[PDB]
RNA sequence: UAGUAAAUUUCAAUAAGUUUUUGAAAUUGAAAAAUAGAGAUCUACCUCUAAAACUUGUAAAGUUUAAAUUCAAUAGAAAACAG
RNA sequence: UUUUAACGUACCUUUUGCAUAAUGGGCUAGCGAGUUUAUAUAAUUAGCGAGUAAUUUAAAUUUUAUAAAAUUACGAAUCGAU
RNA sequence: AUAUUAGAAUGAAUAUACUAAAUUUGAUUAGAGUACAAACAAGUAUUCUAAGGAUAUAUGUCUGUCAUAUUGACCCGAUAUAA
């Protein structure tokens, strides 16, 4: 068959039982590993954007704005910054986060409360 | 299918080097041998699971296939349509040789126009190869005739006999069986000169059509 | 026997102007390739004498010019340009054989005579679309091969 | 040049027939004279050829036949129909291409002119 | 074209006209080449009655056309060459223009720099 | 109408052949309509020669 | 020159020149053009003749030069180089004298009993009707090997042209060298080997030598695993390819050219041309004549009488004279044109 | 090579499913080259032939040897001592 | 190598359609299925070209190049129940 | 637009249809071709050309019936016969 048998046994080293040695189980259980991975990679770029929001949506409510009206100004504003960094900032570099948060409020004439 | 792409002008035949003529440094020009994908031998090839046969029908089987007679029990084209008359009876006909061939040779030097043209003179020159039952002077390329000619053949037609005699010349039609023709063309095999026949009715009725065309005729006359 | 009905009218419509052809742009490339104006010949031509006997017409003429390529007659004394067809005669091509020398200088000169038609170089011959036999033999004699 | 030639690539005679084309009192009258087992050759289909006559040059071939519903009942038909029978009817391409295969010898003129 | 069918019917549901000829089955053929003209007129009591005439003018030549062009070379065939056609200029295709990819982001090189070589 | 403009003369040799026939057909049809006698103009069934006229 | 094949070839004369001093060169056209233009373009020039030296046969490189040259023929040694024509030769030769007799066994030829080992129903296992089938024990292949025959034909004017190409390559590649004569004082292998090994140790050599050989040579060249000899009559494309070098003697070259220059004519023969015994056929009766019948004929002696041995001719001769008397013989005489 | 040649009904093999010829079963049975028979039924004309025997060694399976074409132990043979 | 988080109902066959509680396989190694010959037609790469195409050389007895040989087969002419 | 228009039903016609009458056999022969429809084969309407007739101002009209169904392939065989 297509993938050699020296090659199946690499993709199925740490499998359970007869799903590592024998062929009538290993081949379809390696194939699903690769159908899943092709899927889990395009899903990988989804989950982080769910995380990047979820860290921003809680670091920004300490400053008494919610997520939606924050980025609403961010696109109005001149600034290009991503949701990636704004996550990394609020954790690791928090002072600069409040800086960025201020002009965004101001260039949009937004007023927290 | 049979259809294959012509080799373009952009595809190189050479191999970018000057290699010797050894039994290893040989090749032939591409497009000279198509290679069919071996059947039944892989998903990756498009003909593995089934060798292009299909799903389970009759043509999918060993020895599967109806003939080009069959139409589903429906009555075929043969036993439906009517039957026609008889085929030819005179299967033993001369050939038709256009002036465009005998005159082509004369302009070369393969034939002497000053001598009577015969069947052998055309055989040796290379006008034709095989001729049982003689020759006919069916006319295409009449207008190229430049000089007087003197033919001696088995048959001819109206326009040629006319178009020759305008310039001059003549035509003499002869009756000869194959055993006589083959004495004329291949004299080496018939060292005994053969008698002349006396022909039956059917030869006469064709041979009198010829005399009506203004030709000359040679055959043993019946009483 | 004279026709009638539509089978005569169509037979008479050759003497009427045409209705212009809507065409795929692939033709529009071709007619731009084919109607492209001519160019001068790099190798000049010598005239055929008049009142030449047919026994002499089949003979060659003497070359005057120093040419890179040559073309050979047969073992019969005729020029090796021939026509080719399908089984149904829908592809119609002339052929040339027994070529020597720089072929690229032979195609540049050939394409001038055939109104810049498609040329298919093959091993030992050159196929060209369109029956243009008489035009070539009138050109090769007129050079003296 | 073959240093050794087999016996089976030589001529092969059939089985149910004699070893000679002549007989004596002691010979057999069930079995027949001798023959040669040649390799199969697709033969022209003798029925087709009697329903057809062949037409045209080697590069555009056509098949002439006579139409049907012409012989038994004639009283029951219009002059137009019976006059639409007398003419030629050349075969249709969809049937002509099923039928080349039953005529391996078609383009040979010696076959055509006899048909 | 003449001897061409314009209608098949049962009775004169579409009446005939001029330059035609009807048949046994009340068909409607034409008599000469041209264009059709359906004419209708009303009777005393609002009956629609339609005819099938033809306007006997001629018709476009879509069937027998001359052959395509060819350009004979003059010093080979000069007499054929006087009648040569002029070169067509057909707009086969439209010239496209590429997309200009940004280049600021692919940074620039520095020459004769300083480093912490080891 | 005539197509003066050039074309491959042996590609489309039939086109030359077809044209010359149509031109002959015109002249064959004009000469008759000039030289014909009014008997020949009529259809068949009135070209005939009866002795006794009607009544 | 494909033209001028239908004319009969006159006897061949080497146009030798005596050119002392240095060994003349012969310029190969550039390699690049011979790659892109490898079928339209010759290896060497065609108007300029091929002045090729004639060297000794037992003599080293620098020291071997007589002082003479030959002018070879373009049609044989200056044709375009076409592997297309050679490849279709080699596949032909390899398959003309070949038969395959090996056969593999089918489901029928294989031993067995032609029954069912067990019925279909109630056994709880597969349907195994026929025995020794493919896939099963001692099975026979359904699509195995068969006995057959591999000879197929090839057009004859390219069994020819595939030789002229090769000789036009050994001269062009560099290899072939011309020889004055094959001639050795002794029939002993000591003569060739000593001068040969220093000349060329590694080269499978071919030599083409005339019909009339020297006996001193035929006994010596054998035992030498590198060498191989051929008459010009028999020179196959393979023998030039299998062997690296090739030598040609001066007199044998007349015999080779006059053969090929005739072997074309036999094929290219416009029918109105008259052939006959050619110089290639005539030179092969002088050497190996064919035994002819005896010239012993009898002449009539009108002075003396006749007496035949066969009883019938007597009775046929006696009745003959009787009809001279009566004058009835003329009934039997004929006059057919 | 006179109970022969040939004939009538049937069948066989002759390419032919039918109308010959060559032979067989049953029944009848001739002449004397001046005669007799075939030539796709019958007639005429003409042509051809002469109805006796004998004669082409190696065919075949099996063993062995030499060579070519092939397999290399789930192949080749059923069997690398196995009918 | 373990734990956690999210996602996720095998495979082949057959079918309008199956995780299917529809068929089939206890796993592993090895055997295991479009092949051979001939004719005709088409297309592709080539040879020669109004001409083209040879090997019952299956031999010769040291043992060869496939050395001849175009009789023959196809061919630039079709129309008609004949 | 009913009456009707040979018979089922639809469609259409009203110069239809119905009715009276005088002359008459176009309910004839041959050859070429388009169009509709249409897998194939089959079926349908009819102009144009030629011969030979009827009608009778003909100048012209008619190649079975108002229309659509009112039947059957090919083979084998048959009567009359323009070969
Ligand atoms: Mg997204
Ligand atoms: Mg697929
Ligand atoms: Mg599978
Ligand atoms: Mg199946
Ligand atoms: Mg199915
Ligand atoms: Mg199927
Ligand atoms: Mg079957
Ligand atoms: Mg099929
Ligand atoms: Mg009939
Ligand atoms: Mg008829
Ligand atoms: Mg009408
Ligand atoms: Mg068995
Ligand atoms: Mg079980
Ligand atoms: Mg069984
Ligand atoms: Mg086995
Ligand atoms: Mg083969
Ligand atoms: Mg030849
Ligand atoms: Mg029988
Ligand atoms: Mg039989
Ligand atoms: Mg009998
Ligand atoms: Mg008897
Ligand atoms: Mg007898
Ligand atoms: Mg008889
Ligand atoms: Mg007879
Ligand atoms: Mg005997
Ligand atoms: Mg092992
Ligand atoms: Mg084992
Ligand atoms: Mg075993
Ligand atoms: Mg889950
Ligand atoms: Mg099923
Ligand atoms: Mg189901
Ligand atoms: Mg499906
Ligand atoms: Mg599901
Ligand atoms: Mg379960
Ligand atoms: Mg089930
Ligand atoms: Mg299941
Ligand atoms: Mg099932
Ligand atoms: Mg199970
Ligand atoms: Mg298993
Ligand atoms: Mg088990
Ligand atoms: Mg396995
Ligand atoms: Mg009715
Ligand atoms: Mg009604
Ligand atoms: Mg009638
Ligand atoms: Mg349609
Ligand atoms: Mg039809
Ligand atoms: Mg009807
Ligand atoms: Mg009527
Ligand atoms: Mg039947």
């Amino acid at each position: 068959t297509g993938f050699s048998r020296e090659k199946y046994r690499k993709l199925a080293r740490g499998f359970f039982g007869r799903n590592k040695n024998c062929l009538r189980t290993m081949a379809p259980r390696v194939d699903k590993a690769l159908r899943y991975s092709f899927r889990d990679r395009r899903a990988r770029r989804r989950i982080y954007r769910k995380e990047w929001i979820q860290t921003i949506n809680a670091a920004v409510r300490e400053h008494n704005t919610p997520y939606n009206r924050f980025i609403w100004a961010l696109n109005q504003s001149n600034i290009i910054l991503d949701r990636k960094i704004l996550s990394n900032l609020a954790i690791n570099e928090p002072f600069s986060f409040k800086a960025v948060l201020d002009e965004v409020r101001i260039q949009a004439q937004l007023q927290s409360k | 299918s049979s259809c294959i792409k012509q080799r373009p002008n952009d595809v190189p035949t050479h191999r970018n080097e000057l290699l010797p003529f050894t039994l290893n440094n040989l090749w032939n020009n591409p497009g000279y041998r198509r290679k069919a994908k071996k059947l039944g031998r892989g998903i990756g090839s498009g003909k593995g699971k089934t060798a292009g046969k299909g799903t389970n029908g009759h043509n999918s089987r060993s020895g599967g296939g109806v003939s080009p007679r069959f139409e589903g029990g429906q009555t075929p084209w043969f036993r439906r349509l009517p039957k026609l008359g008889i085929t030819r009876i005179n299967k033993e006909r001369p050939k038709a040789i256009n002036m465009s061939l005998i005159m082509y040779a004369i302009h070369k030097g393969r034939i002497d126009s000053t001598k009577p043209i015969t069947i052998k003179v055309l055989h040796d020159a290379g006008v034709f190869s095989t001729a049982k039952y003689g020759v006919k002077l069916v006319g295409r390329g009449l207008k190229t005739i430049d000089r007087p000619l003197h033919f001696e053949v088995s048959d001819a037609s109206e326009n040629v006999i006319k178009a020759i005699k305008e310039k001059g010349g003549s035509v003499k039609c002869i009756y000869r069986t194959p055993l006589q023709i083959r004495e004329h063309v291949f004299p080496q095999n018939y060292p005994i000169n053969l008698r002349s026949t006396i022909p039956p009715k059917r030869i006469v009725k064709k041979m009198e059509n010829i005399r009506e065309r203004g030709a000359e005729v040679e055959f043993n006359v019946p009483k | 026997m004279r026709a009638a009905g539509k089978k005569l009218i169509q037979q008479q419509m050759i003497l009427r102007p045409p209705h212009p052809r809507n065409m795929h742009p692939v033709t529009k490339e071709a007619q731009n390739r084919m109607t492209q104006p001519p160019k001068p010949l790099e190798f000049k031509l010598q005239d055929i004498p008049a009142n030449q006997t047919p026994e002499q017409a089949m003979l060659p003429l003497g070359v005057n010019q120093i040419m890179p390529f040559s073309i050979l007659r047969t073992h019969t004394g005729n020029l090796p340009v021939y026509r080719k067809y399908n089984h149904n005669r829908t592809s119609k091509r002339t052929i040339i054989r027994h070529i020597e020398g720089d072929i690229n200088k032979f195609t540049e000169e050939l394409s001038k005579v055939v109104s810049n038609a498609e040329i298919h170089v093959k091993v030992g011959r050159v196929e060209v679309n369109g029956l243009h036999k008489e035009s070539i033999d009138f050109w090769l004699k007129r050079l003296g091969f | 040049a073959f240093a050794q030639f087999p016996k089976m690539f030589k001529t092969q005679y059939k089985k149910g027939r004699l070893s000679s084309r002549f007989r004596t009192k002691s010979s057999t009258w069930k079995r027949g004279p001798k023959t040669v087992l040649k390799a199969h050759k697709q033969s022209n289909h003798s029925a087709l050829l009697k329903r057809i006559r062949i037409v045209g040059p080697s590069w555009d071939r056509k098949l002439k036949f006579k139409s049907a519903n012409h012989r038994h009942q004639l009283r029951k038909k219009s002059r137009a129909c019976l006059k639409r029978k007398r003419r030629a009817r050349y075969a249709h391409p969809t049937d002509f291409k099923r039928l080349r295969r039953l005529i391996p010898s078609l383009k040979k003129a010696s076959f055509k002119n006899n048909h | 074209f003449p001897d061409d069918i314009l209608a098949r019917q049962r009775g004169f549901k579409w009446h005939a006209g001029q330059n035609t000829y009807v048949g046994k089955d009340h068909t409607i053929h034409s008599k000469v080449e041209g264009h059709v003209r359906f004419e209708k007129k009303y009777t005393d009591t609002n009956r629609k009655v339609v005819t099938v005439h033809v306007e006997p003018g001629q018709v476009r030549n879509q069937y027998n056309r001359p052959p395509p062009p060819f350009v004979y070379h003059p010093e080979l065939y000069p007499e054929r060459a006087v009648n040569n056609p002029a070169p067509t200029n057909f707009q086969v295709y439209k010239q496209t223009v590429q997309k200009v990819k940004r280049t600021d982001f692919r940074g620039s090189k520095v020459e004769n720099a300083n480093r912490n070589v080891v | 109408y005539i197509h003066k403009t050039s074309y491959n003369l042996e590609q489309f040799k039939s086109y030359t052949q077809n044209v010359e026939k149509a031109l002959k057909d015109l002249n064959q049809e004009k000469e008759k309509l000039e030289n014909s006698s009014p008997f020949d103009l009529l259809p068949r069934r009135k070209r005939r020669v009866y002795d006794r006229p009607l009544h | 020159s494909i033209t001028n094949y239908s004319i009969k070839p006159v006897k061949y004369e080497l146009k030798i020149n005596e050119q002392p001093g240095k060994m003349p060169i012969l310029v190969r056209k550039p390699d690049e053009i011979l790659v892109k233009q490898w079928w339209s373009q010759s290896p060497f020039e065609k108007t300029q003749p091929l002045r090729v030296p004639v060297l000794k046969f037992l003599a080293e490189n620098g020291q071997a030069y007589t002082g003479k040259t030959v002018d070879l023929d373009h049609d044989i040694f200056n044709v375009p180089l076409r592997r297309d024509i050679v490849h279709s030769y080699v596949l032909w030769r390899q398959n003309r004298d070949e038969i395959k007799t090996h056969i593999t066994k089918t489901k029928g030829t294989v031993s067995g009993s032609g029954k069912k080992p067990y019925a279909q129903k109630g056994t709880g296992k597969a349907r195994m009707g026929n025995k020794r089938a493919p896939g099963r024990k001692k099975g026979g292949k359904a699509h195995g090997a068969k006995p057959r025959i591999l000879r197929y034909p090839l057009n004859k004017k390219i069994r020819l042209q595939a030789l002229k190409v090769v000789l036009s390559a050994k001269l062009a590649e560099g290899k072939l060298r011309i020889i004055e004569t094959e001639q050795v004082d002794e029939p002993k292998t000591r003569a060739i080997a000593k001068m040969l090994e220093k000349m060329d140790k590694r080269s499978r050599i071919l030599i083409v030598h005339p019909y009339q050989i020297d006996t001193n040579f035929e006994l010596a060249h054998q035992n030498i695993q590198k060498l191989q000899s051929c008459y010009p009559n028999e020179l196959s494309v393979l023998k030039v390819l299998t062997n690296d070098r090739v030598f040609i003697t001066l007199e044998a070259l007349r015999q080779l050219t006059q053969e090929l220059q005739d072997r074309t004519f036999r094929n290219y023969r416009m029918k109105h041309v008259e052939r006959g015994v050619t110089e290639s056929e005539a030179e092969r009766e002088q050497v190996w004549p064919t035994p002819k019948q005896q010239d012993t004929k009898v002449i009539y002696d009108p002075t003396k009488p006749l007496q035949f041995k066969f009883k019938i001719l007597q009775d046929y001769y006696e009745q003959y004279e009787k009809l001279k008397e009566n004058g009835e013989i003329q009934k039997y005489r004929e006059n057919i044109e």
